[PDB]
């Protein structure tokens, strides 16, 4: 009466009854306490734990069902999935993931469902879980807000299944349909995938794209890092895309050193020297080389 | 010594005791309510937009009225003109939200501590 | 829980170094003060150890 | 009489009394040190026993600062001493 | 005052409970009310209050309410001084409380003035100071003033000067029923100076030659009900030296004509 | 609600509150002599139920109830008593939104320093001098 | 010495700052004026 | 529900003169003056158009926390932290009645819209229903376990709604003096309540949370999300502008129907103020809704008005029908 909403007090009373074996008194207190405080997960955890100690697994399921009506957090949904996995009801745990993804539709819970189905289901149901996650997060959050974690986990599941073409298709689709700032790790996983299973030309293709993006970030931070410019220069020359190499050298030239020190002008004039050597030995553009020198 | 203590649980208001009427507590006084008369307003609503209109009318009237809309004895000495720029104090009165630095408090301490 | 209560009573009854207190509640309060404030009072503590400097 | 030299007994009792009584109860502190006045106990804390008092030898920068300030604000030792960083009696001596 | 404290404590506590994030352990909040009391005492003593590691929202609550209490306390000081000056109250406790409040306020203002002098420099400009000094030297050179010497070892009027000084301090003790420790020791120092005038004179002249750092001076306020004024409590051994110097300087300035006729009060 | 529902509400509540105002007035001013001249009788029709132990039906009853003539000089009969107030009505379910997820850094950011007073020591503790001088900023204070 | 900026600096240009430390009207002047009749002759209510 | 457009508000006038925090505000029913109640123990009457000080009334010995000007009587009612509830006759500028009986400081005072009834709430945990004429305390609305911080009176059941620092709101049957319902949705102390003038709904404010409720059953409507502050005040227009005013000095303007926050800003502290002294402590609109009056912990009254030059294309509504799961 003085402290109606005190968790410590409710636990003391419940435990006094349980210690002195007044099980029915204690269960009345547990119903009263989770009625009084339905967002205090301690009282819900104590009640499910007590029923599992008493061996009433239907009673434990009853308490958990009332909790799920209150729509608790992810730890309570996980605890109830783990109850059904403890006692062997994988279809009942499948039903709990259905409700769980409705309440907590984050990538975390979808990936937990996918790992569950990889252990206790079929590859078709793992694929259905992944497709449903992509579709749900697309239709709710938008098509650019689907997560690279979903795409990576789907591709890695197919790689485990030895569906290398399906894994490559998933990686390529995610990279094509996501922004690069939120497909960084998708591209890193794609690079490791091609180093593991792709052919050689695919390996230097994906390494070229990865290092190109890394050097682009480094230039975006420091526009005047001349050795970075030289390495990205050599990367583009080994790639062999002529308009790209010309654009890279033109941006490098436009990066004019504001300091008039000859100690920086060494490397800047040297950069002109490599633009000349590329459009003398690879592009074979003599007029362009003359324009470079002029 | 915990005899002298703070209050963590202040006294809760109670329903009155109920019983027969013997003790005299509250002598009758002002036993008639006054009501707002004709000309005293109160029970006079116009409208929201009407009240808005008289509000900016009155406020614009106040703003418009503010704006105006219809060898020498004193050359022997050593220090000169030392009180220029002193009488020119008094342009605008500044309220200061720090009592110990207000002009009121400075005046008070000058008057009373000597 | 009772066992942890016994163990912490014993380790609190142990005394390493200088007595700065006059009873048990004072000892507990001084330990709490050390837990909170020692990261701010190290120079003053060094001064009280050696006898000088700020 | 109430005064004289400060001994180790008196200084240690003064520190323990300050640890019980703080620094605003010098009459209680002196009541423990009943050979000294409350003013003397306070002066002993302020001029010797306060832990911010440097009793190490003066550096050359400190000496230059002390002479420079004693030239600027003459014989004003209570003013000079916080700027130098030592006590007024230390600066004067 | 007891009621104001009850209301203030309830307000600070309600603010702190509503400020605390859900899930922080919230037993020690009465701790914050102890910090509030200490901050108020720090304000009254003009001591900067700065608890290391106190969370900033809690500090903001305490600073806000210490200022509000300070505003109420100062307004009551103003109101009670106006009542005392008017004579509208004869409550002796109200008068001694009000004099305590005005003493604390005056010393806060005085610390701020001293600090402002150190920060904003000498207010007298160097040109003004040189002009004042030059006027003084030209005056004293025109009056042919002979500067007052340091008192000799064998100054022929030392005993009379010292006896005048000690009589002044003893008559400051004349009508006294209860004496405190410093009062009894100053009486003892005066009778020792009576018994050994030569030794006291040597000690005084040694102090005047050597001492440049002095004891703390107590300050109180004397209430006149219209104004209050500061009263200074100087160490007795220093007071004997100062009274000797006072009598000596007055006698030497009288003999050397330092003060012209317009300077009043005149003997 | 419409004007008719507002006026029905105002009438019902004005009647209930007016009865309580009359009660409060008669409590605040006892009416000098507590006798009434208008001491008429109430009649009550009284159909009884059976009995303690008998289930035979018995006769319908007309009750004449009058308020008793009490002596106007009498003080009240019974001394009042202090009884603790009873428990509240059964507290409702606490309908809070899901709890805020806090970090250990949030807990650390709201921990509160133990106050060491420079004036007060109600329990007479002996505080170490560094702890006593920790909250002083006069060690911090810099003079130029 | 000025320790603080002016209210015009604190609040900007389009903000009107009012320092009101004195009442416009006395305590004897009622906030709501009572209705007085001001009868200075004993005139009959109706025709007698 | 798409928000309606509302112009932003901007600071029109700053009034100084109280020597304490401005804790109470009341506008007289003909929109010519307003009263302010402050921690300097005082009640000031200000001309609304010029913002000008007509009168200072003393008569509380603590902070004035509650002010009401009667629409049917020439009375203003003041409640304060000195436990006192006073009726002021405005035809004499004098206190004429007390409503004595709160055990501690009185935080909130409201007049009944149709009955000659006052309701106060205080630190003694109760709302007290007073008969205005007889000064009679006809109900002690009991059941809260903390201070009754705020309170509203309606003309239909539930006629009294109290919000309390025990984090709880109670709707009360005023005829029987009993609780019809308890709302336990707020996690912190309920400091502000407001009813809508033209639809039968109310809003409650605790720390970081504004809830809207349908009368008479108290059904939950919507949350005004995003004002992360202790909210001291709520004010509502008849043009569906809700103002929330926060103890740290932060202000939000919301569309009432949709819950959309169309303006956020902070108030400014008067010179001399500490940064700890930024805070809105009281608020009302004027009788027309065109002026917001706030009383602030920097001891000021601030008058806010809508920006006349603003346009739905100058200040567009940045609201998209969101599509996430608000985990309620």
């Amino acid at each position: 009466d003085v402290h109606p909403n005190n968790t410590q007090l409710w636990i003391r009373y419940i435990e006094a009854e349980l210690k002195n074996r007044n099980i029915n008194h204690a269960r009345n207190l547990l119903d009263r306490a989770v009625t009084r405080l339905p967002r205090v997960s301690k009282l819900w955890y104590k009640y499910v734990y007590v029923m599992e100690m008493l061996g009433d697994i239907p009673g434990t399921r009853q308490v958990f069902d009332r909790w799920m009506k209150w729509e608790p957090d992810e730890d309570a949904w996980n605890a109830y999935i783990k109850l059904e996995k403890r006692y062997g009801e994988y279809e009942r745990a499948r039903q709990i993931f259905a409700a769980y993804t409705q309440v907590h539709p984050e990538p975390r819970t979808w990936l937990k469902w996918a790992k569950f189905e990889e252990e206790f289901g079929t590859a078709d149901m793992v694929r259905d879980v992944f497709q449903s996650a992509i579709q749900y997060i697309a239709e709710t959050l938008g098509d650019d807000a689907v997560d690279e974690r979903l795409f990576i986990a789907f591709a890695r599941f197919e790689t485990r299944q030895k569906e290398y073409e399906r894994a490559r298709a998933i990686y390529k689709f995610g990279l094509d349909n996501l922004p690069r700032s939120r497909s960084m790790q998708l591209h890193a996983q794609y690079t490791t995938f091609e180093k593991q299973f792709g052919d050689k030309e695919g390996v230097e293709d994906v390494v070229l794209t990865k290092r190109r993006r890394l050097y682009e970030e480094q230039v975006k931070e420091n526009p005047k890092n001349y050795d970075v410019w030289f390495d990205f220069a050599r990367l583009e020359e080994m790639g062999g895309d002529p308009d790209r190499v010309r654009e890279v050298y033109e941006r490098a030239i436009a990066q004019v050193p504001p300091t008039q020190e000859k100690r920086h002008w060494r490397r800047y004039i040297f950069l002109f020297l490599f633009y000349a050597i590329w459009e003398e030995k690879d592009a074979k553009n003599i007029e362009r080389a003359r324009a470079i020198y002029d | 010594t915990t005899a002298h203590r703070p209050t963590f649980d202040p006294a809760r208001g109670k329903e009155a005791l109920r019983g027969p009427a013997y003790h005299q507590r509250l002598l009758p006084a002002y036993t008639t309510l006054k009501f707002r008369q004709p000309g005293q307003g109160g029970a006079a609503d116009k409208s929201t937009r009407d009240l808005r209109a008289e509000l900016e009318a009155a406020e614009a009237a106040h703003y418009a009225k503010l704006k105006g809309a219809p060898r020498r004895w004193d050359e022997d000495v050593v220090f000169k003109n030392q009180a220029r720029g002193t009488e020119d104090k008094g342009k605008r009165k500044e309220f200061v939200n720090d009592l110990l630095r207000s002009d009121f408090h400075k005046r008070f301490m000058s008057k009373y501590v000597r | 829980s009772l066992k942890r209560r016994r163990e912490k009573l014993a380790k609190s009854g142990e005394e390493h170094g200088d007595v700065t207190y006059i009873n048990e509640k004072n000892k507990q309060f001084n330990a709490k003060l050390a837990r909170f404030y020692n990261k701010y009072t190290a120079e003053i503590r060094d001064s009280f150890e050696r006898g000088t400097m700020v | 009489v109430k005064g004289g030299v400060w001994t180790n007994i008196e200084d240690e009792i003064l520190k323990a009394a300050v640890s019980k009584y703080g620094l605003n109860q010098w009459a209680r502190v002196s009541s423990l040190l009943a050979r000294k006045t409350p003013k003397q106990c306070k002066a002993r804390w302020n001029e010797w026993l306060d832990p911010s008092i440097k009793k190490i030898e003066w550096s050359r920068e400190e000496d230059e600062k002390l002479l420079h300030l004693a030239k600027l604000m003459p014989t004003q030792w209570r003013t000079i001493a916080p700027i130098v960083g030592r006590t007024a009696n230390q600066c004067l001596e | 005052e007891s009621h104001f404290d009850l209301e203030l404590r309830a307000s600070v506590m309600a603010d702190l409970m509503d400020m605390m994030p859900e899930g922080i352990k919230q037993s020690k909040v009465n701790t914050v009310l102890q910090h509030l009391s200490e901050a108020w005492r720090c304000w009254k003593s003009n001591i900067p209050w700065k608890v290391p590691g106190l969370p900033a929202p809690i500090e903001n609550i305490i600073l806000r309410y210490v200022k509000a209490k300070a505003d109420w306390w100062i307004s009551v000081a103003h109101y009670n001084r106006e009542r005392i000056r008017r004579g509208a109250t004869v409550d002796k406790t109200v008068a001694k409380k009000n004099v305590g409040r005005l003493t604390r306020l005056w010393l806060k203002a005085e610390q701020e003035r001293q600090h402002n002098h150190m920060k904003d420099g000498p207010y007298v400009s160097s040109e003004e100071a040189v002009a004042i000094y030059t006027t003084t030297v030209h005056w004293l050179e025109a009056r042919k003033f002979s500067p007052i010497p340091f008192p000799s070892v064998s100054y022929k009027h030392d005993t009379k000067i010292l006896i005048l000084a000690l009589e002044r301090l003893r008559e400051a003790y004349s009508t006294k029923g209860r004496l405190n420790q410093s009062q009894r020791e100053e009486l003892a120092l005066i009778e020792q100076a009576y018994d050994s005038p030569g030794t006291t004179l040597e000690r005084i002249k040694r102090f005047l030659l050597t001492q440049r750092a002095f004891k703390e001076v107590g300050i109180d306020m004397n209430d006149n009900y219209s104004t209050i004024n500061p009263v200074y409590d100087v160490e007795p051994i220093e007071k004997i030296s100062d009274a000797y110097l006072d009598q000596y300087l007055w006698y030497q300035a009288d003999q050397r004509h330092l003060f012209p006729n317009w300077v009043k009060p005149s003997d | 609600p419409s004007k008719e529902e507002v006026e029905a509400t105002a009438e019902r509540t004005k009647n209930a509150l007016a009865a309580l105002v009359s009660g409060a007035l008669a409590a605040q001013k006892p009416k000098n002599v507590q006798v009434n001249t208008k001491r008429e009788a109430t009649f009550v029709k009284y159909t009884p139920s059976a009995q303690m132990g008998n289930n035979t039906k018995k006769q319908e009853r007309i009750i004449k109830i009058v308020e008793r003539q009490r002596d106007p000089m009498e003080p009240p009969k019974f001394k009042h008593k202090k009884i603790p107030r009873g428990p509240p009505s059964p507290p409702p379910p606490v309908m809070h939104s899901p709890p805020r997820k806090l970090t250990a850094e949030d807990q650390e950011a709201w921990r509160i320093p133990p106050p060491v007073s420079m004036w007060k020591n109600p329990k007479g503790f002996t505080i170490p001098l560094d702890k006593r001088l920790a909250a002083d900023g006069r060690q911090l204070q810099e003079v130029q | 010495k000025q320790y603080y900026p002016t209210a015009a600096q604190v609040f900007g240009e389009g903000v009107e700052t009012l320092v009101q430390e004195e009442d416009a009207q006395p305590l004897t002047q009622p906030i709501i004026a009572p209705v007085e009749q001001k009868k200075f002759s004993i005139q009959e209510a109706d025709l007698p | 529900p798409r928000p309606d457009w509302h112009p932003p508000w901007k600071l029109m006038r700053v009034i100084s003169g109280h020597l304490g925090w401005v804790r109470a505000l009341a506008v007289e029913p003909n929109n010519q003056w307003f009263a302010s109640g402050a921690g300097d123990r005082t009640i000031k009457i200000w001309d609304l158009a010029s913002g000008q000080l007509r009168l200072t009334l003393t008569g509380h010995i603590s902070t004035v926390r509650g002010l009401a000007v009667s629409p049917r009587h020439p009375y203003m009612f003041s409640c304060g932290e000195d436990k006192m509830v006073k009726c002021w006759d405005l035809e004499t500028n004098k206190v004429i009645r007390h409503y004595h009986g709160h055990l501690s400081g009185v935080y909130t005072l409201k007049l009944h819209p149709t009955l000659d009834v006052l309701v106060t709430g205080g630190r003694d945990g109760v709302a007290r229903v007073w008969d205005m004429r007889t000064r009679s305390n006809v109900h002690v609305l009991s059941g809260h376990t903390g201070t009754v911080a705020d309170l509203v009176c309606q003309e239909a059941d539930p006629q009294v709604i109290t919000g309390s620092l025990d984090s709880t709101v109670r709707m009360w049957d005023l005829a029987a003096g009993k609780t019809m319902g308890v709302l336990t949705h707020h996690k912190k102390g309920v400091r502000a309540l407001v009813t809508h003038p033209t639809e039968f709904t109310f809003a409650t404010a605790s720390t970081g949370s504004i809830k809207q409720w349908k009368c008479p059953e108290g059904a939950f409507m919507q949350n005004f999300e995003g004002h992360n502050a202790i909210i001291n005040t709520l004010a509502v227009n008849d043009q569906n502008v809700l103002f929330s005013g926060g103890d740290n000095g932060s202000m939000s303007f919301w569309d009432w129907k949709s819950g959309y926050r169309f303006q956020s800003l902070d108030t400014t502290a008067q010179p001399g103020s500490l940064d700890a002294e930024l805070g809105i402590m009281s608020s009302t609109f004027d009788m027309s809704g065109a002026r917001l009056i706030t009383g602030e912990a920097d001891k000021t009254i601030k008058i806010w008005k809508e920006d006349t030059t603003a346009t739905p294309e100058t200040h567009p509504i940045e609201w998209k029908p969101s599509l996430v799961r608000r985990k309620y």
